[PDB]
């Protein structure tokens, strides 16, 4: 039937090849696909992608090797993945996502394949500092969807896609990421800090410039702190220098002086 | 050299050549020796005191205390012999050697001219002992066609900030010795 | 040799998609897969990997299946995508080595002069390090022990490429804690790092108990390291050094007085404006 | 003998361990130190000297006891610390 | 959650940046800026950057895409600087005195000579045989 | 096979631009008709002896 | 919408994308061009002319 608000859920390992992918080709844009499951006409999960070799042809239906595909597919379900491919990823480094003119087309070619595969855009120079610009989106065939809930307006559409067309010729899907409690704390291992890290005492030197440092800045600002409440006399009753600065300044001196002192003294009493 | 994703520095070059300065340093000066040319023993002489002794024999002049003399200019009559003369010292000298005729270095691009001979300068003292000379040097030496006089401060300069330690030496000829501007003619 | 490997996000997310994978159906102890990564200096920097068609016998330890053609055409077709990462070492998820593992990395060496394992253990979720990295060894020991082509550990850790660190951290989002934690989680570290040294020692004392006893062997090195280590405790309450220590944290002290004095000026600031707005409010209101 | 708990030697003890007289206990040292298998420091004037190891040799079983009773007391006072400070901070840990 | 907002603004004006120059601001929340890949933009400033520091010719780091100003950087034309000492001097002693009272003071110390209220100093005169 | 992989990946346009220094640590520095320059950590097609600045 | 608030050289502001005109900002004078040789409004008051 016809579609709706609808959903796609994208896994951590899925997610994770295509920013790789991305930022190597960049600044070349570069294509692969995404192996899943149309679990139901509602949502639609991508688990795994592979990415396929970047022909001279640039993203295009050309540049899907049906050799490639083929054997990948096959030694895919030798090794116990058997999931059928809906989706094809591309980058947009440089510009934000959105479906080019050739886009449209690979994606008219891929619904004619199965009838409800997913585009999805990944721009890998953008994607950067914790934010992710990932999108997926929809060809049309009035009406453009059934907006039978309200998980369709949860999010919010951007300009640039829009003059390309996130509802004109196309339209963008949520975006959703199926992490599992496994997946979790297996990644968070990387930032993880070691017992050693904890027990680390810094550099007593460097503790020393530090708070000889920030005691001094304590002064420049008390020192103009002094003029604030000196002018407490509320002519043209006005967030900037004295006060939450000195706030911020006694708070980390404080922390980081009583942290080096209890790992100093913990390290004094348990370790002989 | 920066990576175009994250513009994060990798892989730090030495410096760049500026290929012209590649061509002005490998092209051909001929075989001539000082017995091709003739006439001018004393001016053999004194450029050879000048720009051949202080470069293969440096220490008697840190030694002694001298200040080797940065360059020296070659003005006369046409085909009196002082581009010859020039080729004969880039011949004979076992070095490298700089010759730019000066209308080439005048580019139509904005402020173009002022880099090319900085990076000149930059090639000479990275490729000690260099030697670099100038031929028909009144294209940009002459009295105070903007961008002429705005290089012309960039070579004032550049040749300013030769070091004493520096083994480069300065050759200019020119046929016209007046129109110069006599900034260069100062000591 | 080797003197590290870093591990990045992706080939340990794809493992325990491979674990996953073959545990949904075929649950087996362990899987065996195929790491790909790039040489600095003697570093070695692991960031892809793939799943290969494996099978081991239950008990005859000797009996297994890795797939020649498999792992070549793979290996071709990564390589076909991306040609820096050639084929370094081999993963697998049982926490614990096998009998028949040397085989496998003598196979896996046909493909890399100096093939590294990788035991990746999934399912533990525990105090750290969920890698580990080990190398191939044939030596003669320099102190009359027969020789044996024996497993030697590689130092290992868990770094990440720009894009994996956004893609991780993205991921992690929702369940990240904070980074810089003033207090809280730099007393709840250092707590975590008591936690994890009392539990290296009580390795040690296990170890040290098995060794007493006799039903593990002496290893005469590393117990000599340990040794080592036991002289290398610090030994304070030394006068100059107690004399020093109360000096510095004499200085500690006097920052922190600073630092609360001038807390304790700001919140009677506060304190006093606030009275003296909703006394004004008050006596508007009048 | 000792896990640095005594490590600053007397002179005496040093001497009649290597039943040689006290002149030479600076000989004996100092040739210890040159060979580069102790890190030790030595005073004249109390005699006593400041000893530093960085060498390790072999066990025996005998010596894996004694190590994993010294270290048994090692970790005991780990643990101790440990839920001392865990009952001590609770409301700031959580 | 707001170590995790001050975290993430932190974030946000971290490498890469591309360097502009600071043109006059507009509101608190914004200001116009002129890139140095020579175009100029209407862009808000962070909030956290001490207006203070933004004198109408300061050089900014803004977001690379964005263009958001997000930090403020802190800051002879020949051989002019002729690299020479009274060391050097052949011990004009005299004039090295007449000298440095005619310039090297009012050049060192103008404003006290403005206490004064006398237009601090403007020219003296060298004269003498050519070199 | 490689050869045809190579000639799929040789399409115009090919951007003409100029030569300068090349650097061992064999590689080839390029000044493109945009007027701006790149590095490239090898050279590519062409073999290094006969480029030149 | 409030074009006739919209003069010429009023330093009004687009968007980055589909430039949609924005805002109208404050004006452009920092008159350097006559400043180079204008006085502005000086500072010569008829007090400190004598005679
Ligand atoms: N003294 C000389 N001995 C031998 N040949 C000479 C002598 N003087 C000039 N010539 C010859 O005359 C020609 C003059 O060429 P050249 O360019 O060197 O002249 P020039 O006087 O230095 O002129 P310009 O400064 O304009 O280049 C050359 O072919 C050179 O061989
Ligand atoms: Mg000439
Ligand atoms: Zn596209």
């Amino acid at each position: 039937a016809v579609d709706t608000a609808e959903q796609v859920y994208i896994s951590s390992l899925a997610l994770l090849k295509m920013l790789k992918h991305g930022r190597a080709g960049v600044p070349m844009e570069v294509m692969g696909l995404m192996l899943g499951e149309f679990v139901d006409d509602y949502t639609v999960r991508v688990i795994d992608v592979f990415a396929m070799p970047q022909s001279g042809t640039g993203v295009s239906v050309e540049a899907v090797d049906p050799v490639f595909q083929a054997k990948m597919l096959d030694m895919l379900k030798q090794t116990g993945r058997p999931e059928m491919v809906v989706g094809w990823y591309h980058s947009h480094p440089g510009f934000g996502c959105w479906l080019s003119g050739v886009d449209i087309n690979t994606q008219q070619s891929f619904e004619a394949l199965s009838e409800r595969a997913v585009a999805v855009v990944v721009d890998p120079i953008q994607s950067v500092k914790g934010k992710v610009v990932i999108d997926a989106f929809r060809l049309i065939n009035h009406e453009p969807r059934q907006t039978t809930s309200n998980l369709g307006h949860l999010n919010k559409p951007s300009i640039q896609a829009l003059i390309h067309g996130l509802n004109r010729h196309y339209y963008s899907i949520t975006i959703n990421y199926r992490k599992n409690e496994l997946e979790q704390k297996m990644l968070l291992n990387l930032h993880k800090k070691s017992w050693m890290e904890g027990l680390t005492l810094q550099d007593y030197s460097e503790h020393c410039k530090h708070n000889e440092s920030v005691v001094k800045e304590m002064l420049e600002l008390a020192k103009n702190y002094n003029k604030a409440v000196e002018e407490e006399d509320k002519m043209t009753p006005e967030k900037q220098d004295p006060k939450r600065h000195l706030e911020e300044h006694v708070d980390v001196l404080m922390t980081s002086n009583i942290v080096q002192c209890l790992a100093a003294m913990l390290d004094t009493v348990v370790f002989k | 050299a920066l990576d175009m994703t994250t513009l994060t520095i990798m892989r730090y070059l030495p410096r760049e050549v500026d290929p012209l300065v590649y061509n002005m340093s490998h092209e051909d000066p001929g075989n001539v020796s000082y017995s091709e040319i003739g006439g001018l023993s004393e001016q053999i002489r004194e450029l050879r005191e000048v720009i051949e002794l202080p470069l293969t024999n440096p220490e008697l002049f840190q030694r002694v205390g001298i200040i080797p003399p940065k360059g020296c200019l070659l003005y006369g009559p046409p085909g009196t012999g002082k581009t010859l003369l020039a080729r004969a010292v880039a011949s004979q000298l076992d070095c490298n050697f700089l010759k730019v005729v000066s209308s080439s270095i005048v580019d139509k691009y904005i402020g173009e001219s002022a880099r090319l001979i900085r990076e000149m300068f930059n090639y000479a003292r990275d490729h000690q002992p260099c030697i670099i000379f100038m031929d028909e040097i009144d294209a940009i030496g002459g009295r105070r066609d903007r961008e002429i006089q705005r290089t012309l401060m960039e070579l004032l300069n550049q040749m300013d900030g030769f070091d004493t330690l520096h083994r480069v030496k300065m050759i200019m000829a020119t046929n016209r010795p007046d129109t110069l501007d006599p900034a260069l003619l100062r000591p | 040799a080797v003197q590290k490997v870093v591990v990045h996000p992706l080939v340990l997310l794809s493992v325990v998609d491979h674990f996953n994978r073959i545990g949904k159906v075929g649950n087996q102890k362990r899987v065996v897969g195929v790491l790909l990564g790039s040489w600095q200096k003697k570093v070695l920097d692991v960031s892809n990997s793939f799943a290969v068609p494996f099978d081991e016998d239950d008990k005859d330890d000797s009996v297994w299946f890795l797939d020649h053609d498999y792992l070549e055409n793979m290996y071709g077709m990564f390589k076909k995508v991306n040609a820096r990462e050639r084929i370094v070492g081999w993963y697998h998820t049982g926490p614990k080595l096998h009998k028949n593992d040397i085989a496998i990395n003598e196979l896996m060496k046909r493909y890399c002069p100096n093939s590294v394992l990788v035991i990746i253990d999934v399912k533990p979720k525990d105090l750290g390090l969920p890698t580990e990295a080990y190398i191939s060894v044939e030596e003669v020991h320099d102190d009359g022990t027969p020789t044996s082509k024996t497993f030697e550990h590689v130092t290992s850790e868990i770094g990440a490429e720009e894009a994996e660190e956004v893609g991780v951290e993205h991921l992690l989002r929702d369940i990240k804690d904070t980074t810089v934690g003033t207090l809280s989680q730099r007393i709840t570290n250092q707590v975590h790092g008591l936690k994890g040294l009392n539990s290296k020692l009580l390795d040690i004392r296990s170890y040290l108990e098995k060794v007493a006893t006799g039903k593990l062997p002496i290893n005469h090195q590393i117990i000599y390291q340990l040794q080592d280590v036991f002289n290398l405790l610090p030994d304070v309450s030394l006068q100059e050094f107690v004399k020093a220590f109360y000096l510095k944290t004499n200085d500690q002290m006097v920052v922190v007085y600073l630092a609360s004095l001038i807390r304790s000026v700001v919140a009677l600031h506060n304190l006093i404006n606030n009275k003296i707005a909703n006394r004004d409010a008050e006596k508007k209101e009048g | 003998t000792r896990p640095a708990n005594h490590r600053q030697l007397t002179f005496e003890e040093i001497a009649k361990s290597a039943k040689i007289t006290v002149n030479e206990v600076e000989l004996l040292v100092m040739k210890a130190l040159s060979v580069g298998l102790v890190k030790g420091s030595i005073d004249e004037v109390d005699k006593r000297v400041h000893m530093t190891w960085v060498q390790p040799r072999v066990l025996d079983l005998q010596q894996i006891k004694g190590m994993k009773d010294r270290l048994e007391f090692w970790c005991t006072d780990v643990k101790s610390m440990e839920m001392l400070v865990e009952h001590q901070a609770h409301d700031i840990l959580t | 959650e707001f170590l995790h907002a001050q975290e993430e603004v932190k974030r946000i004006q971290s490498i890469p940046l591309v360097i502009g120059q600071f043109l006059e601001a507009v509101d608190q929340n914004t200001a116009i800026v002129g890139s140095t890949t020579g175009s100029n933009y209407y862009v808000r400033i962070l909030s956290t950057i001490d207006r203070e520091l933004l004198k109408p010719n300061a050089s900014v780091a803004l977001h690379k895409h964005s263009n958001a100003l997000v930090d403020v950087l802190p800051p002879l034309t020949s051989d002019q600087k002729p690299d020479v000492m009274y060391a050097d001097i052949g011990g004009m002693d005299i004039q090295k005195q007449e000298v440095r009272e005619a310039v090297e003071l009012p050049l060192t110390h103008f404003e006290l000579y403005k206490q004064i209220g006398i237009d601090p100093p403007r020219g003296v005169l060298m004269y003498g045989p050519p070199g | 096979e490689n050869s045809e992989k190579i000639k799929v990946n040789k399409t115009l346009p090919y951007l003409v631009s100029n030569v300068i220094e090349l650097l061992d640590v064999k590689c080839a520095v390029i000044k493109t008709s945009t007027r701006q320059t790149y590095f490239l950590p090898v050279i590519g097609l062409v073999d290094a002896e006969k480029l030149k600045p | 919408i409030d074009i006739n608030d919209v003069t010429p050289n009023c330093r009004v502001a687009l968007r980055n994308d589909s430039y949609t005109l924005h805002k109208i900002l404050p004006n452009k004078v920092d008159p350097l061009v006559s400043l180079m040789m204008v006085e502005k409004v000086p500072d010569s008051t008829y007090e400190m002319i004598g005679g």
